[PDB]
């Protein structure tokens, strides 16, 4: 008795009208680290806490470059994310040479739902287990998404996901006020993502080793912020 | 559907989560010294009656020291068992719509449901009218009924009953077994109320465990999260 | 049972319930309602904010297929662009095939017949959506609402969505009063409304809402959004009727 | 345990369930449909049951148009029979091409029976759930008329009847040709013989039918055409006295 | 029930391929149809069965000409035959008369025609 | 119970288990132990054989892919076997198109980008091969931008880098061994003899120069793979310094 | 079959979805305090006995006082049981017509229908004569039968068989233990409805949340809508 | 096989579906107002006899009253008995060839047939010699029977034993509880009357629904219908 | 959750794998040996019986050499039920979250908790109310309580029994068979002895081996590890 019959494939739809596998694959996406991004109207943020093995292996990264003007962070499984942010690499390229016009964040969003798609309507395989939160600057300035691997990409101010990122997102729910107007001045921006992510600590503290940030505006093309480089922010 | 709305949430105020909790922390504590208590009680009264004699003269009282314990018992088993429909009460009536998907949590609460009944068994004991199962269970918290009824059965056989003129005889035996008897079913009641504390220390500790591990999953069974459709 | 397992099986009495299925999922999206004016139409969604950390004016729900057609849906978004996108193939090589701007009446069956399709091959899933949408032609305007199992029709206005009836009974009313084609501007205004009304079941869930509308006289042939001052007044010609 | 759930194996006594639960769905479509011929012309009867003040009856018909011709009736759901509709309706013009002239009744009903078997053998889809009635005047054979089905069945009938009526419509026509002894209905004009129709369907149903309570179509020499909505109202007048 | 009778492509311990027995019943089910051999001629034949009167029989054969020489009938599930009789009447002509200018012996025809047979088995 | 079949098939709490019984593949191989020191890298392993009539060498736990990259398996040696051959087109090609060496973590991302072509069903693209490897892999190598490096190869499709890594039956014990062991300023020569001694260790059978390889890699001479007789005395001179302490 | 069409209607009619959620509310208020009520009357009436020292003169006579808890008692099972049967006539009639598919509301139907026969079987309790899952049900709804039953065959022995003819006796009862028996038989009879209550309540409470979560498949287990087919 | 043929004709014609839905309609109308009839005969009676005092005067006849009521119950339970068995007569004639396909009808047959007997075994009642399922049913049909024999064993120990002269007796049974249950057996009695013709309104309207839907495939399970084949 | 955690952490700390890895060198060596003790103490017992002539004298005391084995065996069937209890204190409370994936572990704690059941039932023994598998466990840990019953009732058939003026004798036997019947009941309750401590040594040795094996599955049911994840 209590089985459920309506989630062995993405490819089934259970009597109210859900996607089990699909719901699973969100799962796998609180089970991961967490990642912050948040925005101006200057520029665009990404703080992540990379997580790691021993006390002998690395911190595995989870921020990734797009193009000199986009970039995403992500959360889940690892090689998903290679695959999707690379399909991006793509898009922003062909955009360029082609048409030479930097490639828009809203069309990335639509890009990147749209192939989440394919996954969730056919038979034999299975969705992406990874979420992204996407940042850049194209010609209405500032910009920052949230993509989930049901397709669903919403445009926001702020945000974080991962195990924990609740209490991140809280947060960034009341500075809101205080930081859409960080205008001009980035080292502020990112001390906010610093407070912002740091509310969703519980086992160690955000150390040298562990913290990535990366941002992305006006005057500033995507670049990221290693180790050694972010120990004024800890 | 407002007042259908209604009744449904005084239901669960009634009975909270803090109030299952409440039970659980009793059975840590207090509740388990106590069974702990009561199974060396009648521990060290199951040695005297080893180490006695019986005449006649025990056939004509019955020992209060033994009624001390199978009462000691009986009272225990009452309270558990209704501390136990207290949890019972708190999850039943958090028991969502009957659907065909999404019982992952539903699962957890019947599987809980399930231990806590057959703790509930164990403690109303067996009886004397029975359940395909048997009566594995050692002792009912019906002890004193049945050991009176027990002994009482061989105090007739023994003082044996009667009349007068010439001589209160009537029958009485020589069995020498029927006397020795009347020994044993003193030893045994109280090695069935060691048993049944030891086993019944081990099922409440598993109850505990159980609850604080599912708790979260017994009172929200599903999580709503509409984040697909829109 | 064993019917409601695989898409492309039918059930006893002739019924799949993949398909059906489907439609539970569609009606518990969002309302999205099809006003059809005089000349042109009217179209509107309700667009639910979850939290305050969402850039408004964006998250668009709206999309126009080549320059002409309205078209908006319910049920699951990224279905929605898809069935779309395919929707804006299938115009494109119509127009550069016979030069003039797809038939509003043409471009439903293709659509349908697309969606047709998910229903036949038990390899794939049903599309999880109902469609609405329209637009002006050379026959004038036309307003359709395409849904999971292919199955379609032409109407003086719909809607679907967890809240559609009241958006209907609401909806029939201002076809009895008014018999005789409604109004371009008016539509608009109307169209606010009846969104708000419908919105009573998601009241706790702040929302804001998107209009867009087509017409030979106000567009100009052409689809547009409806943006600006005359989308205030839309709204507070209808949060006063709310009172 | 599932023999009924693939269109491809046979059960003991070799049936294929999966086409005939593909019939009951031909059913659930509440419509009925009689044909019956002239001496020059070829006419089907069929119910237009529209349900919301919404829907508006223009777009709402079970009768196409084939070829310049060649007209249809279908018995099931709008999505599959507009799937059908549409591969006939090329298979017309590709016939013309490939062979210098205008495709024959009989034959096209012959390619879709045959169609819908490869359709069904090879396992390449589900079956369509719907029963398929084509109308023409041939040339070579007039009033003719020819019903597939789903099961990849076919054949002429003298007039015939679909829907969840089979028997009524039938019967209730077999006592009238029982006595006229011939196989067809005598009149000069079109007009007259649907009036035959409506006359001798209103007497199986029990109930009187108005402007858009019906629908019908004929087949006159070489030019097929749909019964406008107004003008079906005509000879439901003319023949509601000569009675 | 076996658990072998559902495919094409299984055994059954025995040895006895399924799916075509139940095929075969449909077969031994079909209206009544017999074939005499004569002499000098030969003779085929088979049943009809009306639906209804209502419907005109003399728009669907059930004996029919493959060859102007040879001509065939059945018993079984009436759509398959209509069919299997076009893509006989043509594996006539592109394998044989189209290769020898001569249209083909009894024989061979009939083995084209289990040749297209066969295929619907060897084959999940 | 009912979700671990199917490499395609999310479990209810987002797992994908026929990955994970894949890596409890490799804890069957036997050991397998890398360390890296600002000397140069060390691949250790313990070969394990059935019989004595077995040749040794026709076992290759360890193997070069250039000249300044080798590694060490462990798993399912078939399935090896694929991924030292991707590996080492991967590395050729790559030179032949830059006139360059490829970067260490270049070649083992590429390694990756390999294990990560599993599934079967359809739903876009084209990935020939059904299930995961059922194989990890420890690459020691050395380039001009970030020097002597030692990688983790799982088929999970990720990977991390290590100081010190063991992998195989003993990767438990070893592990743990290493974690208190390890130290940023070893020499080569003490690496040896740690890699030496952890093996016979969580290993099994007497440590000899037959059942345990040793290999390693520097800036100076690429990837040498060590004979038996300097294995053979580097043991003796391991096994001695421990009569004393 | 337009009079078959009537038949069922009529049934349909007589018991309306009103009818049973009348018993829900009722059992909400009024049934559960009572039975809440009947809990602590016999609690009390428990204590009393556990202060009591037993002679013959209580073999001469019934106490009235528990006899006015077992009779009240009976009462209310009389009642659920039947308020239970409105229920369930509500629902058997409302059974749709026997399908291989779209049974979504039929499962829920036959679900309901359960948790209400387990809960009738509780108040009908166990009974003398049983089902193979024994009686690990407390008392049944015919204690006062089974009581008298058990005191009156103990009042025999403790009261005396004399036989007469005026030139020999009969006998009179001296097992001390056939007298705390007597004791017994009155504590016990009092704590069975301590609990049978206690359980009955927790019983009922669900029955309440799984009404008012699933009435409306309840009374709509198909909703037809043919949209597809035309 | 033109005698065979025969056989089977003449079955289906002496039990037509006629015949079962005559019995529907008698259970729609007659039967079962009686029932409710039977149903608040015994309730009055039972609210007599708590209103009684019982004395050695009761014991020496037997209310007659009661006996008419048991008797009008034995009475209507042989009836509907004999009803029942003309549907399931109707039915299982009418039972197809066995297949392995082509049973979705069938299974209608055997579910009806089903619903039937579980009728069957209520009316039939318990008895004295019992199915796995124990006694859980009220009363049987031989109320009469049992209820003699319950009484007839107590009206010999209150009387006992009783030879005359106007001046000494024989018996016993001073016993007050035993005097009490010989009001009990009477009142109990009259209260399962109640409850066996509440819980048998519910099966009967229920049997009457399941009827009236089904019916169609009840009597035609298949449908032959060849339309591919030809 | 802070204090949630402490719970279940002193639980854990109370029981610890080094408590029932005890029990089980217990069982290896000093438990073991003593049952094949018993084993042969009633074997030879059992010699003695067969080699005796049983007469009136026999019947007028009880054999206190059988007295001293049934009663030496009773008390090591009572301590392994309670060690046994320990063993399975130690999984119940480390049974993890209840979940529907990773029961690779949890199934082997089920599968030895089983087996260690099957072994307290051995123990506890068959009784007198019995579970559907009947009674095939040889003898109970209640032989003393069990054989004096049996032997009292015979006991009393070939001694009489009396009271005075007329003739002590009173009731009292022929029946040659019954006075052998006095000795079977002596030598079957010693083999009885053998026979279940012959079963109860095979019974140890086994959940010996099965808790030896699977122990580390058996505190640690599942693994964490999330490498994939990050």
């Amino acid at each position: 008795m209590f089985r459920n019959n309506y989630d062995g494939d993405t490819v089934t739809f259970s009597p109210t009208g859900r996607l089990f596998q699909v719901e699973y694959a969100l799962e796998a996406i609180k089970q991961g680290s967490v990642t912050v991004g948040l925005r101006s109207n200057t520029h665009a943020v990404l703080v992540a806490l990379k997580r790691n093995a021993d006390e002998l292996s690395s911190y595995q990264k989870k921020i990734i470059k797009c193009d000199e003007h986009m970039g995403l962070s992500l959360a889940g499984l690892a090689p998903d994310a290679r695959v999707l942010s690379n399909y991006l690499r793509q898009q922003c390229n062909y955009s360029s040479l082609v048409f030479n016009r930097k490639l828009a964040v809203e069309r990335a969003g639509h890009l990147l739902c749209d192939k989440a798609q394919k996954n969730t309507q056919s038979y034999g395989g299975r969705p992406y287990g990874v979420g992204l939160l996407i940042i850049g600057y194209d010609k209405s300035g500032a910009h920052l998404l949230e993509f989930q691997p049901s397709g669903n990409v919403t445009e926001l101010y702020g945000t974080a996901i991962g195990a924990r990122s609740q209490g991140a997102k809280t947060y960034l729910e009341r500075t809101l006020d205080t930081f859409i107007k960080i205008d001009g001045n980035p080292d502020e921006l990112i001390k906010a993502g610093v407070e912002a992510i740091s509310q969703s600590l519980r086992d160690e503290s955000l150390t040298v080793d562990n913290l990535s940030i990366a941002i992305v505006g006006k005057d500033t093309p995507f670049t990221i912020y290693d180790g050694e480089a972010v120990a004024k922010y800890i | 559907p407002p007042k259908r709305a209604a009744l449904i949430q005084n239901l669960r105020d009634s009975y909270t989560e803090t109030s299952s909790f409440a039970v659980i922390e009793e059975w840590a504590a207090g509740t388990l010294q106590e069974i702990e208590g009561i199974a060396k009680a009648a521990a060290e009264a199951h040695g005297v009656i080893r180490n006695s004699t019986y005449g006649r003269a025990q056939a004509e009282k019955s020992p209060e020291q033994l009624l001390g314990v199978l009462q000691r018992y009986q009272d225990l088993c009452h309270n558990v068992y209704c501390q136990a429909e207290t949890i019972r009460t708190v999850i039943a009536i958090r028991i969502p719509e009957h659907k065909e998907e999404d019982n992952l949590g539903v699962a957890v609460q019947h599987a809980v449901l399930k231990i806590i009944d057959e703790l509930e068994i164990k403690t109303l004991g067996s009886g004397e009218k029975s359940g395909s199962g048997g009566a594995p269970t050692p002792i009912g918290m019906y002890a004193l009924r049945e050991y009176l009824s027990a002994r009482s059965t061989v105090e007739d056989k023994l003082l044996g009953v009667d009349a007068e003129s010439g001589k209160t005889k009537g029958g009485g035996s020589q069995s020498p077994s029927l006397l020795l008897e009347l020994r044993q079913i003193d030893a045994d009641f109280m090695l069935k109320v060691e048993l049944a504390t030891t086993h019944l220390s081990t099922m409440v500790r598993a109850v505990i465990n159980a609850y604080l591990l599912n708790w979260k999953k017994l009172i929200q069974p599903r999580t709503g999260s509409d984040h697909m459709v829109s | 049972t064993g019917y409601d397992l695989s898409n492309s099986v039918f059930s006893p009495d002739g019924r799949n319930f993949q398909v059906e299925y489907a439609v539970k999922a569609v009606e518990n999206g969002t309302t999205s309602i099809g006003i059809k004016c005089n000349d042109g139409v009217v179209f509107a969604v309700e667009k639910l904010i979850t939290s305050k950390l969402l850039v408004p004016q964006k998250n668009v729900k709206i999309q126009v297929v080549d320059r002409h057609i309205g078209c908006v849906y319910s049920g699951l978004i990224p279905d929605g662009r898809h069935l779309v996108n395919r929707g804006r193939e299938e115009a494109a090589s119509f127009k550069k095939l016979y030069k003039t701007p797809i038939p509003i009446p043409a471009f439903a069956d293709r659509l349908g017949q697309y969606v047709q399709a998910h229903t036949l091959y038990n390899s794939v899933r049903p599309f999880g959506v109902s469609t609405i949408f329209g637009g002006v032609d050379k026959n004038g305007a036309h307003l359709y609402m395409l849904e999971p199992s292919g199955s379609y029709w032409g109407y003086k206005g719909a809607a679907t969505g967890k809240g559609r009836q009241s958006a209907k009974a609401e909806l029939e009313k201002l076809v009895d009063h008014h018999p005789e084609g409604l109004s371009a501007r008016e539509a608009v205004k109307q169209a606010a409304k009846i969104i708000y009304l419908a919105h009573e079941d998601n009241k706790e869930k702040d929302f804001e809402l998107e209009i867009s509308w087509c017409s030979l006289s106000e567009t100009n042939g052409l689809h547009k959004f409806v943006k600006g001052d005359l989308l205030q007044e839309a709204i507070d010609f209808a949060q006063k009727e709310i009172n | 345990a599932g023999y009924d759930r693939h269109i491809t194996i046979f059960s003991p006594e070799g049936r294929l369930y999966q086409v005939e639960y593909a019939f009951k769905a031909t059913n659930q479509t509440n419509i009925n449909s009689l044909a019956v011929r002239g001496k020059d012309c070829t006419v089907v009867i069929s119910q237009k049951k529209v349900p919301d003040k919404l829907l508006d009856p223009t777009t709402v018909s079970y009768i196409f148009c084939i070829s310049r011709t060649i007209g249809m009736v279908v018995n099931g759901p709008i999505p599959d029979a507009r799937n059908a509709a549409l591969r006939a309706k090329a298979e017309a013009a590709e016939f013309r091409y490939k062979y210098g002239y205008d495709m024959p009744c009989d034959v096209l009903a012959k390619r879709m029976a045959n169609l819908s078997q490869i359709y069904t053998q090879r396992a390449y889809m589900r079956p369509l759930g719907v029963i398929l009635t084509f109308v023409s005047v041939d040339e070579e054979l007039g009033p003719s008329i020819y019903k597939t089905d789903p099961a990849g069945y076919y054949v002429g009938y003298k007039a015939t009847a679909t829907g969840p009526k089979q028997q009524e419509i039938t019967t209730n026509l077999e006592n009238h040709f029982k006595k006229s002894k011939i196989d067809h209905i005598n009149e000069e004009s079109w007009e007259k013989v649907v009036e035959f129709a409506i006359t001798h369907m209103i007497d199986a149903l029990g109930t009187e039918f108005s402007k858009n309570d019906l629908e019908v179509g004929v087949a006159t020499k070489d030019k097929f055409f749909t019964l406008s909505a107004e003008n079906i109202e005509e000879r439901l007048v003319a023949i509601a006295e000569q009675d | 029930t076996d658990r072998y009778s559902f495919s094409l492509t299984t055994f059954s311990p025995s040895g006895k391929l399924g799916q075509i027995d139940y095929a075969l019943t449909a077969v031994k089910q079909g209206v009544t149809s017999l074939g005499i051999k004569a002499t000098n001629g030969v003779v085929i034949a088979t049943e009809k069965k009306s639906s209804s009167p209502l419907a005109m029989s003399e728009t669907l054969s059930k004996v029919s000409l493959l060859t102007p020489d040879i001509g065939a009938v059945y018993s079984g599930m009436g759509p398959d035959y209509r069919v299997l009789v076009d893509k006989s009447r043509k594996v006539a002509h592109t394998s044989y008369k189209r290769i020898y200018g001569e249209y083909p012996p009894t024989k061979l025809l009939v083995s084209e025609v289990a040749k297209i047979m066969q295929e619907a088995t060897q084959s999940g | 119970s009912e979700y671990d079949r199917g490499v395609s098939t999310f479990s209810p709490e987002g797992r994908l288990f026929q990955v994970e019984y894949s890596l409890e593949a490799i804890k069957l191989g036997s050991t397998a132990i890398g360390i890296a020191t600002k000397e140069g890298v060390v691949l250790g392993v313990e070969k394990r054989a059935t019989s004595p009539l077995l040749e040794s060498d026709s076992i290759e736990k360890i193997v070069e892919i250039d000249r300044h990259i080798g590694c060490a398996m462990s798993g399912l040696t078939a399935d090896a076997r694929s991924m030292i051959e991707h590996a080492r087109t991967a590395a050729v090609t790559h030179n032949l198109y830059y006139d360059e060496d490829i970067n260490v973590e270049s070649l083992t991302q590429s390694v990756c980008d390999l294990a990560l072509r599993f599934g079967e069903g359809a739903s876009g693209e084209e990935r020939l091969m059904s299930r995961p490897f059922g194989v990890a892999l420890l690459i020691a190598g050395h380039d001009a931008d970030d020097g002597y490096q030692l990688f983790h190869a799982e088929p999970s499709g990720t990977f991390y880098r290590y100081n010190a890594k063991a992998i195989g039956s003993g990767s438990e014990g070893a592990q743990a061994e290493l974690l208190n062991e390890w130290h940023s300023s070893l020499t080569l020569k003490e690496a040896e003899l740690l890699v030496l001694k952890i093996l016979k260790q969580v290993m099994e059978e007497k440590l000899d120069e037959n059942n345990a390889q040793l290999s390693c890699i520097t800036k100076q001479d690429g990837f040498k793979i060590y004979d038996n007789e300097k294995t053979a005395e580097l043991i003796k001179e391991l096994k001695e310094k421990e009569a004393a302490e």
